[PDB]
């Protein structure tokens, strides 16, 4: 028993989330660059 | 035992000079996850 079946139900509440705060909001409160900073060693360090 | 405040406040009026300063007390944490934290520290460290 595993949990692999709702990665594409999340992929597409999130897409929707994200398309809706677009339109809608404009970020600003939300962090959107420590989430890029993390993501950039983020990137290299958990693959290899 | 409670002596030695005498002596620290006497010696406080005169001070030297110095440079390169530690990272003197404890600073503000990011809060986020240990591994972009942990870079950062090693990274510093490095290159400083």
């Amino acid at each position: 028993i595993d949990i692999s079946s709702g990665q594409y139900q999340d992929r597409l509440i999130s897409l929707i989330a994200l398309e809706l705060e677009h339109r809608r909001q404009n970020v600003t409160s939300l962090p959107i660059a420590a989430v890029v900073s993390i993501h950039d060693s983020v990137m290299l360090q958990y693959e290899r | 035992l409670l002596d030695v405040e005498a002596t620290l406040v006497a010696l406080r009026q005169q001070h030297l000079d110095r440079q390169c300063y530690f990272g003197v007390y404890v600073a503000e944490g990011t809060e986020d996850t240990l591994d972009v934290q942990m870079g950062r520290f090693m990274e510093t460290w490095a290159d400083m």
